[PDB]
Formats: structure tokens, C-alpha cells, sequence
RNA sequence: CUGAUAACUUACAGGACGCUUUGGCUUCAUUGCUUUUCAGGUGAACUGCCGAGUAGGUAG
């Protein structure tokens, strides 16, 4: 089904619905289920999020009671842009050691094309990371 | 002109931020110095009128 | 008092550009390098980082650099020589020299910093490289500084340059900061007329390395005014003096204090000053802003 | 192949020229021309009324 | 409710032949554009694994 957001930000709104898709999926053990914007547009992911392959989980249902709900192409994870930040290049020599650290470089020209990260967080640790997904 | 404060510069409109652009030479960091060089004459040119 | 149509100083500090450094362990440097927003953060391997730049002063406070009436112009003469006979130089050059001597004119690279050290070389000097060994221990106020080795023949440099016809007081400022791993470095920014965010660049050697810029160093060591009323905070030198956090004009024309106010009463000045009794703080805190903006220098003409 | 600065030829020759200190009130020297000028303070000494 | 009322101007056509504008010429002396100038949004999109790797993949 297609769940469209009508009340706002649809970056981290539609990350919160992927972790209700994350968390369902280490109760059950299953991977099925993928997930698409219809409306992914370049100034915004979209307020359409739809499943293919949830709605009786304790997220979508509050939230359905609320006046704010409805209840080929391919979106992929890119971490290739998680290390192009200037923190995960320092990461990448680290590993690297485990040699001199001087001989390396930056680039000082980088292009990046429409990645389109949603923000999200571990619960294992209390760490933060980026959804990193393009087309 | 005569010396009274005008009244639409407030205090906030007094802060704005004026830019302006101009050329702007230096000495490079690691250079010695610098040479500056031309040529002179003098050629009696007072001795009669033109 | 009129101001001319014609009226304009030169400015008696001249700082440079602020060039960064990276010094690699076995003590070799390298121009630090940014990626294109721009980001520029210390290398991995690094130790520490090198700052170095250069300031002069060179006493054009004294006469005005262009005035088309005589009367205007002895009236400056008078108020420079009756200031450095009346109160003197040693408070001015005590506030300038101490903005080079701590890392004010580091802006956010001494935030989150483990120490950094300041080594002046002052040019008519003996010998000894004066150092600033681990502030934000070491050197916190103005007795800190006082206690220095060489910290009178330092301020009385500036005052010799002030005081005479052809002063000159060229220092060579160098820092060196220790920071964290692969931590922030700001240096200065760009103008666009429009996040989006350019920084300001020379060429050393053949690498592009940030600056820090030199109109961005002189608004750094003349945070000095504090005369204003209530005066929370030290504000950059100017007329009617701005704050830029909140846009602001503290010293605004209907205050009475700003700096064209202040002119019209030069004439007033000169017969407080010329007296035997010692002038009150608030006069005063109005001469150390009158002088502090001819150090600045600036059009100061009308119509 | 670069632009550079340079102090040009008409100004090089205003400094060689820089001897007039027989203006009736002499202290500095000045640019020597009709009528001297001085630009500092903007007047002219060596006026006609002189 | 008009100097009112009404109104077919038509047919046909060869402008052509000829043509030296040219000679001569010194624009030239003098020249100071200058003074003063904060672009800021950097709390953060982290920490591991694989790989011989400044290649490239994936975990939370």
C-alpha cells in the first residue's frame, strides 16, 4: 500500500518509517519486503512512501488516529558518500594503518550527484548514521 | 548637509554591512624580496624652446 | 567645529594575511589544503599547526593624510601632542599588543584547542624571540602579561612609534596550535551577493591553503572599545560603533557618542587636557575613542 | 604571460621632481610646476596674488 | 430624413546608342587618482567489518 503524508517534513518523517521497518524485521528474521517513493523529486524525497513485496504495528496505527495519515526503478544504500566526509576519511587511513600518513591527499574537487540521505540512529549503541540512497 | 542625524538611519539599518571591492597586491609567503626596475634620462631639451 | 570637504587618515596598523601550516612529526611543514561548501580539517599524521603573519605600526596618526583647511588641521596637531603628554600612549599600545600577544586574532581555532604558544620577532630588537608559552594557563589577564621578561620593551616600541615622526614597529607574529585529531580549522570567508560557503585562498608553493585575511586580522586587534555606555563587551574600532552578532549600532548618533559627535567637540578637548586638573574617566573614555579611530583612519568629510 | 602591477611613468616623474622648497613659507619640498601645488593639504602656494 | 432619390470609363504600347576625374601634403608640446574596509550561518552525516589497495563493496 501507499501511506501519504498529509498535515511538514517529509526527510524525517519517512526515516521514522523505515525504522519501523527496521525493527520489524529482527522480530520476524525476514527480508521480503523493499520499499519506493512514487514522488521522488529533486527538491524533496516526497510525502508518498509505499511498500512492496506493517500497518498493524504500534507506530502506523497512533499515527493513523490522528488527522495525519492514508495508510523498473531502484533505491539503493550509497556509502561511498558516508566516506567522502572528511570525519570517514580519517577512518579510512586508521584502517589502513592497522605507512606514511603525509603521503596521502585530498581530493579538493568533489562532485556528488543527488544523494539524498534520511537521518536515522543505532539502538544496539547510541550512534548516529545517514541513509545514503539514490537512484 | 546642514548636521542633523537623518531619520532613516536606525540603529539597525546603520549596522547593515557595506561591501566593496577592490584590488589587493602582497608578497607571496615564501619570497626573498623584491626587485624594482626602470630608466632615466636627461637629454638638454631646456637649451631652446620647441 | 565644521567638518572640511576634504578630510582623510592613513591607518597606523598594517596587518597581513594569515597563512596555515602543518607540521608533520620529524618537524617538516606543509601548506594545509580544503576540499570543495568548503571543509578544511587537520590531516591525520599531524602535530600541530603553524600560523604566521606580520603587523607594523607606523604613526600616520600624527598629521592628517589630506585636509583642505588650516584650522582643521591644527586642531588635530594639538590633540595628538596634548594626548601623549597628558595621558599617553601606554594604554592603547597595551590593548592592541594584547589582542597579538593572546589568539584573539584566531577567531574559532582556539575554540577546542589543547594549547597554543605565541612567538613574537620585533624587528628594531636585540635578540631573544619574545614567547607566550601555553595560554589559557599561563596568560588570562593583564597582570599575566605584565609579568612577562620583555613585556615593557615591547609596549614601549609601540609608544616610540606613536610618538615620533617616522616610528616603525614591525613584528612577526607566529602561533602554534595543538589541536585534536582531525579537528575543525575556520579560516575566512568570501563575499557572494546570494551553506554555500567559499573560503579565501593564496597560492603556496602550488597547493591552494586557506588565509585568514588581512582586513579580518585588523578587525581582530582593534576590539578595544569598551567605553560605551554600559560596555558588556570589547567592540571592533569604528564610527558609531556596530556589534555584528545582533545588528546593532551601540554609540549611535542619538546616543551623543559616536565618533562625528565627539569631533565637534575637539575644540572643547584641548583646553581640558591643557589644564592642571586630571580630566575625568568619561572624557578620557571619549580621547582613547577619538584616538582610536585616527589609528583607523577613514573619510572623514561631509557635503 | 601574467599582469602585473606597475608604479607608472608620468607618476615616476612627479618623484624626481619633488625639489620646489622656495615657496615663500618653505618646510617640505614640492612637485615642481606653475603656480606649486601641494595636494596634502589641497591649496596652492606660489598663488598669483604672490 | 444627407446639393435628396439613380449611376461600370475602357482598349493598345521597346527609350536607346557613346564616355580616363587628376596632381601635391609632418598634428605637436606638458601631466601623481587617492584615503578607510570581519561574509557569516561548522551543535552535526558517526563507528566498525571485507579487500594487496587513496579501487570497490556492505554492518549497525
Amino acid at each position: 500500500k501507499t501511506i501519504t503524508f498529509l498535515p511538514c517534513n517529509n526527510e524525517s518523517l519517512a526515516a521514522k518509517c523505515l525504522r519501523v521497518l527496521h525493527g520489524f524485521n529482527y522480530q520476524y528474521e525476514t527480508r521480503n519486503i523493499g520499499v519506493s517513493f512514487p514522488l521522488w523529486c529533486d527538491a524533496t524525497v516526497g510525502k508518498k512512501i509505499s511498500f512492496v513485496s506493517l500497518l498493524k504495528q504500534h507506530y502506523f496505527v497512533q499515527m493513523e488516529q490522528l488527522q495525519y495519515f492514508h495508510i523498473y526503478v531502484s533505491f539503493r544504500r550509497c556509502q561511498s558518500i558516508d566516506k567522502l566526509t572528511a570525519a570517514g576519511l580519517a577512518r579510512k587511513i586508521r584502517r589502513l594503518e592497522k605507512f606514511d600518513p603525509s603521503s596521502f591527499a585530498q581530493k579538493e574537487h568533489t562532485a556528488i550527484a543527488h544523494y539524498h540521505s534520511l537521518g536515522e540512529s543505532s539502538k544496539q549503541t547510541n550512534r548516529n548514521f545517514r541513509l545514503n540512497i539514490r537512484m | 548637509v546642514s548636521g542633523q542625524p537623518i531619520k532613516s538611519a536606525t540603529a539597525e539599518a546603520l549596522a547593515q554591512g557595506n561591501p566593496h571591492q577592490v584590488d589587493f597586491c602582497h608578497v607571496p609567503y615564501g619570497a626573498s624580496h623584491i626587485e624594482c626596475s626602470f630608466s632615466v634620462s636627461f637629454s638638454s631639451e631646456l637649451r631652446q624652446p620647441y | 567645529m565644521k567638518l572640511p570637504t576634504n578630510l582623510a587618515y592613513e591607518r597606523s596598523i598594517d596587518p597581513s594575511d594569515v597563512c596555515f601550516f602543518v607540521v608533520w612529526p620529524d618537524d617538516r611543514k606543509t601548506p594545509l589544503t580544503y576540499n570543495s561548501v568548503d571543509f578544511c580539517h587537520v590531516p591525520y599524521g599531524a602535530s600541530h599547526i603553524e600560523c604566521s603573519f606580520s603587523v607594523s605600526f607606523s604613526s600616520e596618526l600624527r598629521q592628517p593624510y589630506k585636509c583642505n583647511s588650516s584650522k582643521v588641521k591644527q586642531t588635530l596637531v594639538q590633540l595628538v601632542e596634548l594626548y601623549e603628554t597628558k595621558i599617553g600612549w601606554t594604554e592603547l599600545a597595551t590593548r592592541y599588543l594584547m589582542n597579538i600577544c593572546n589568539g584573539k586574532w584566531l577567531w574559532k581555532n582556539t575554540r577546542k584547542a589543547y594549547c597554543w604558544n605565541i612567538v613574537l620577532t620585533p624587528w628594531p630588537w636585540n635578540g631573544e624571540k619574545v614567547g607566550f608559552e601555553d595560554i589559557r594557563t599561563n596568560y588570562t589577564s593583564r597582570q599575566d602579561f605584565k609579568n612577562n621578561k620583555n613585556w615593557s620593551a615591547i609596549v614601549e616600541m609601540i609608544k616610540t612609534a606613536f610618538s615620533s615622526t617616522d616610528g616603525l614597529a614591525i613584528f612577526e607574529v607566529r602561533a602554534t596550535l595543538h589541536l585534536p585529531t582531525n579537528a575543525m580549522v575556520r579560516p575566512s570567508q568570501v563575499f557572494t551577493e546570494k551553506n554555500s560557503r567559499v573560503f579565501q585562498s593564496t597560492t603556496i608553493d602550488g597547493e591552494r591553503s586557506p588565509i585568514l585575511g588581512a582586513f579580518k586580522t585588523g578587525a581582530a586587534i582593534a576590539t578595544i572599545d569598551d567605553w560605551y555606555p554600559e560596555a558588556t563587551e570589547p567592540l571592533r574600532v569604528g564610527r558609531f560603533g556596530v556589534h555584528r552578532e545582533d545588528v546593532t549600532c551601540y554609540r549611535h548618533p542619538s546616543t551623543g557618542k559616536d565618533f562625528f559627535s565627539i569631533l565637534q567637540q575637539a575644540e572643547h578637548y584641548i583646553e581640558v587636557l591643557s589644564a592642571n586638573k586630571t580630566p575625568a574617566q568619561e572624557t578620557i573614555n571619549d580621547m582613547h575613542f577619538l584616538m582610536a579611530n585616527l589609528i583607523k583612519g577613514g573619510m572623514f568629510q561631509h557635503k
